[PDB]
């Protein structure tokens, strides 16, 4: 579960 | 040390076991980390667990002699799941039976119907045959007969259990003042004017001294030998008309209307 | 049979079936008052004829 | 003979188990997977009583086995070891496919799928266990097991609807074995049961899964019923954390009637009549109910008894569910009339029966009723009434103590009299219409709030469907 | 995996939350589109 | 069994009592909670007597009640209010949901002020407390071994301080195609999180001469700094 941690912070803040 | 309070208690000079009291309450954390809080059953702490237990019963029988209710509640608090868990092993005493009745005694005083339900539910199950009804009876004859509203039976009650006294005496004053409160605020909706001989018939008044003292805190004055609730009904009406909360729990014509209009443009 | 499995944890909280313990274990208000009244009307003439 | 049947068995099982697991590795649909899940329990519980029931037993020798093949050895063992093909990789019928679990990659790493596979081996376990009566051992292990095995994964949503029912389970089997016969080592366990449910509260509002936090909230307050403190569940019940959003409406019903018998010995009627009335409209109504459907019409008896409300005669007599309600019967006419002889008797004599449902509690409560109900009806019928009138009728002892008994009952406005004691009699204090009085623009107030709730309520839901039904390709 | 079973609630937080808003936005903005189209 | 025992030894007199009820509470704080609400606000008074040298204890265990209860608002807030103990709860695992509220609320007064003054972190209104707990949290991240954690949050907050020191570390030379990539991240990122001209001009500054001084790395990823801050001494 260590993958979607990171997303939080790149992809999604955009989103 | 422990055994020396215990029998401190029993010997009738209570001096030396108030003074004693707080040292030991020290060592009162060191028993109870002896014992699991009967989480896990052995005998090691069987053994533990009467001696830890005996502090706590002479303390609580102590606080309703020194009039510290606080205390008392505290050490029965402490003693309830020791008696509740688990199959026998000691897990009921003598000073049980007492020491629950003097507890439900003082939520009466109180004046709080629900609270006395909420700790008899605790109790209710443990005490049906297991330790039956024949001490902790005096408390639940004594609600009984309030809830029905005849405050003539309370009464009688109350006086003859100074003759089968067992401490009662303590709760018993409390609980002589209360009746005599209730019965004041019925009568307002009844009527305004009592004759000076039925405030005192009614409210049980020994001494017309007592009626007229009650009349003075009840913002009434006698004039004549009559009340006059007249007085302090209008004044109190007054005064509840001052607060703030209050727009809403009237509720004006203009506030109704307005509240269905947005209903609808919502 | 998606309601079942709630249903099932439900009716052993209420108690088995005491809707059938029962049996195993063991002016509709009150009586109708016409019968008696008529004693009652009559003694009432028997009364007032002599009053 | 045997072998063909536990095969077949499993196969229908198999079946099932492939539907549902397709479903939730495919997109995010949440609720029709949950609802699948449902109906997969029930069938497999009526399908067990034919054609074997040791096709559980075959399933786990054929998937991957981390300690579900040491667990049904467990179980067998319980109830004397029986081997008959119960080693593991005796049953190979995956056959190392990519459509029905590749036996070799999952070993390796490179796939997983004992996730699933495991929450639901538990769960078909707890479901055999329940029928048959496996209780004793089983259960402490159960609870062992799962609860390591369901915080080793990270929590989804999805796997919280599953485990939900599995909460339920532990619950169940610890109580009713307790009160088969006490022990010792049940009460140890009892502290141990609560400390769980109890923490996974604030778990499971983290994740705002509705499902989970509904159904730990129940069992949490029946705790508090079991032991009497009612203390404990004012602090709790004072936030509503309680979902309303998703839940099934039975979980509702449920909620309602812990609310009722709570709030009734806290002396509240205006509560408890509405909910265990809404209880009973969110309850289903199939067979299945029985049990449910009886005990809210035997709470909502003395609800209003304890208000002073009398209810239907026609009530007790047209249901079918008068057998049940010979006590209640029999205490609405002992407190309509006032007659005090008749209650003494009524309550001694169906103790028992009371006691069950811990309604015995509150009738000795319904002393106080008694007399006031039949002076209800009294100050309707005679307007002004002597209290010597009042004494000989209702049996009670002199002027002086119904003086004491109305005076207090009027305050709280039940009997709506006034006490006149320097003439001699007791007079109703009318409102008679109040169309001429205010009392109507608060009733409407209420009223046209419902139907203003009714009308969004309609509004948003009328969308739900078409919106699914846009996207979809259509000829 | 054991670390970051145990630090998860940090992050879950945060993504959770905003995964429902797109839920509740989808809904309003396609509903009043209807209601609109109509008048 | 119950809680009731624990209640009772709070409100019984003399210190020592009191001090013991506090250490036994936070035995079973996480358990059980649902009696020892009832008694929150007494567990309060007691941090703001000065007589107990187990006043930063007592903070301590009420905030973790709250946030049992399902109030994380109301947990941070106390936690933050005697600002005793936040460095046990930052490390702890289960509870790293106030600690989540607590940074949340940081990163928004951090980025006032940021406009103002580009340090700020030791002013009198931003406590250095807080400054501490954000340190923190950025240390957990390279011990999860992502720094993408440690860079987005740190962005969010306008913390020219820590993503200098997050950029300067990856002059390691792990691999010089892979410390690229996480930069390149950052300035699509900056474009879109960040409209406040003063912090976005400090930022690619620095990004600058840290590619710079690789001789190594692509000029695609040096063109695009150049552009962006548009600066014609870069």
């Amino acid at each position: 579960l260590s993958n979607v941690n990171s997303d939080i912070y790149f992809k999604l803040k955009k989103l | 040390l422990t055994k020396s309070l215990s029998i401190a208690f029993e010997n009738g000079d209570y001096a030396a076991c108030e003074k004693l009291l707080p040292p030991i309450k020290i060592e009162l954390i060191k028993n109870n980390l002896l014992i699991p809080d009967l989480s896990i059953q052995n005998d090691i702490y069987l053994n533990d667990l009467m001696i830890t237990k005996r502090i706590l019963e002479v303390g609580a029988l102590a606080s309703i002699q020194t009039f510290n209710f606080d205390s008392f509640e505290n050490y029965f608090n402490q003693l309830k799941p020791y008696y509740f868990s688990n199959n026998h092993k000691l897990s009921e005493s003598d000073k049980k039976s007492k020491l629950i009745s003097l507890y439900l005694l003082n939520l009466l005083s109180q004046n709080n119907t629900t609270k006395f339900h909420s700790e008899l539910q605790y109790l209710d199950k443990h005490i049906k045959n297991l330790e039956d009804d024949s001490l902790l009876s005096y408390p639940i004859k004594l609600d009984r007969w309030l809830m029905e509203g005849s405050y003539q039976k309370a009464w009688d009650l109350l006086q003859s259990g100074s003759q089968n006294i067992s401490e009662f005496d303590s709760f018993t004053d409390i609980l002589k003042s209360a009746i005599r409160d209730e019965i004041a605020k019925n009568t307002e909706l009844s009527y305004d004017f009592l004759p000076l001989s039925n405030i005192k018939a009614l409210l049980f008044f020994n001494n017309e001294k007592e009626t007229e003292k009650f009349a003075l805190e009840r913002n009434w004055p006698i004039v004549n030998s009559k009340v006059y609730f007249n007085n302090q009904s209008k004044e109190k009406a007054d005064y509840e008309d001052e607060m703030m909360h209050e727009e809403d729990q009237k509720t004006n014509i203009i506030e109704k209307a307005m509240d269905y209009a947005i209903s609808i443009e919502n | 049979t998606k309601k079942k499995n709630e249903e099932i944890n439900k009716k052993s909280l209420e108690e088995d079936d005491e809707f059938e313990d029962f049996p195993i274990d063991t002016d509709d208000v009150e009586v109708d008052d016409d019968f008696t009244n008529e004693l009652k009307a009559e003694l009432d003439r028997y009364k007032r004829e002599n009053q | 003979l045997h072998h063909s049947e536990k095969k077949y068995a499993e196969e229908d099982q198999v079946q099932e188990l492939l539907k549902v697991l397709n479903e939730i590795s495919k997109t995010t649909l949440t609720l029709d997977p949950r609802y699948i899940w449902r109906s997969l329990k029930d069938l497999s519980s009526l399908r067990n009583q034919e054609l074997l029931n040791a096709e559980t037993l075959c399933f786990t020798v054929n998937v991957l086995y981390p300690d579900s093949s040491s667990f049904k050895k467990n179980l067998l063992k319980f109830i004397t070891s029986n081997h008959k093909s119960s080693v593991p990789g005796s049953a190979e019928l995956r056959n190392s496919y990519p459509a029905s679990f590749y036996s070799v990659n999952t070993e390796k790493k490179t796939i997983e799928v004992t996730a699933e596979i495991n929450c639901f081996m538990h769960l078909l376990v707890q479901l055999f266990l329940w029928d048959s009566k496996e209780l004793e051992q089983l259960v402490e292990f159960n609870r062992k097991v799962v609860i390591p095995n369901l915080l080793c994964y990270y929590n989804l949503r999805s796997l919280n609807l599953i485990n939900a029912k599995l909460w339920f389970y532990i619950y169940l089997s610890h109580e009713t074995l307790a009160r088969s016969s006490e022990e010792i080592n049940s009460d140890n366990q009892n502290i141990i049961l609560r400390s769980t449910m109890m923490k996974f509260l604030k778990i499971a509002s983290l994740k705002h899964d509705n499902e989970t936090k509904a159904m730990l909230i129940n069992l949490i307050l029946r705790d508090f019923l079991n032991n009497g403190e009612v203390d404990s569940a004012s602090d709790f019940i004072s936030k509503l954390e309680y979902p309303h959003t998703d839940v099934s409406s039975s979980l509702e019903a449920r909620y309602f009637f812990y609310l009722s018998k709570i709030n009734a010995i806290q002396l509240d009627y205006s509560t408890a009549n509405e909910y265990i009335i809404a209880a009973i409209r969110k309850a289903p109504h199939n067979s299945k109910s029985l049990g449910f459907l009886q005990q809210s019409n035997k709470l909502h008896c003395c609800i209003q008894l304890l208000m002073g409300d009398i209810p239907e005669l026609s009530f007790f007599h047209q249901s079918n569910m008068q057998k049940s309600l010979l006590p209640y019967y029999h205490l609405t006419k002992a407190v309509k009339l006032g007659d005090l002889k008749k209650f003494t008797s009524t309550i001694t004599k169906y103790k028992q029966l009371l006691l069950k449902d811990d309604t015995y509690q509150l009738c000795v409560r319904l002393r106080s009723n008694v007399i006031k109900t039949g002076i209800r009806i009294i100050s309707l019928t005679y307007k002004k009434i002597s209290l010597r009138d009042i004494c000989l009728k209702l049996n009670l002892d002199s002027e002086q103590t119904v003086e004491y008994m109305v005076s207090r009952a009027i305050r709280d406005g039940v009997i709506e009299a006034k006490i006149n004691h320097e003439d001699g009699f007791i007079e109703t204090t009318e409102l008679l219409n109040i169309y001429d009085s205010e009392d109507p623009q608060q009733v409407f107030d209420e009223r046209i709030k419902f139907a203003n709730q009714l009308h969004d309520e309609y509004l948003v839901s009328m969308r739900y469907p078409e919106d699914k039904k846009t996207q979809q390709n259509e000829k | 995996e054991t670390h970051e079973s145990g630090i998860k609630p940090y992050f879950e937080q945060k993504i959770q939350e905003t995964e429902l808003k797109i839920r509740s936005k989808t809904e309003n903005v396609r509903r009043l589109e209807a209601q609109r189209n109509a008048l | 069994t119950t809680a009731a025992p624990l209640l009772a030894l709070l409100r019984e007199n003399q210190d020592s009592v009191k001090t013991y009820a506090l250490e036994s509470i936070n035995n079973v704080v996480d358990q059980l909670w649902s009696e020892i609400s009832n008694e929150l606000p007494d567990i309060e008074a007691l941090y703001d007597d000065d007589t107990f040298s187990d006043r930063e204890m007592a903070a301590l265990i009420a905030s973790k009640v709250y946030y049992n209860l399902g109030e994380y608002e109301s947990a941070v807030k106390y936690a933050l209010a005697a600002k005793d103990r936040f460095d046990i709860d930052e490390k702890s695992q289960f509870v790293e949901t106030i600690v989540s509220k607590s940074i949340e609320m940081y990163v928004q007064e951090a980025s006032k002020q940021y406009t103002k003054d580009e340090q700020f972190y030791t002013k009198d209104i931003i406590d250095p407390k807080l400054t501490s707990i954000f340190e923190r949290m950025i240390e957990k991240c390279l011990k999860a071994s992502e720094l993408k954690l440690a860079l987005g949050i740190a962005l969010e907050g306008y913390r020219l301080d820590i993503i200098e020191s997050a950029l300067k570390s990856k002059l390691d030379q792990d691999s010089t195609s892979e410390n690229v990539k996480i930069i390149n991240y950052l300035l699509t990122l900056a474009i879109t999180t960040v409209t406040n001209s003063k912090f976005r001009s400090s930022i690619l500054r620095k990004s600058f001469d840290f590619l710079m001084n690789m001789p190594n790395c692509d000029y695609l990823t040096l063109n695009k700094v150049v552009v962006n801050l548009n600066d014609a001494g870069l």
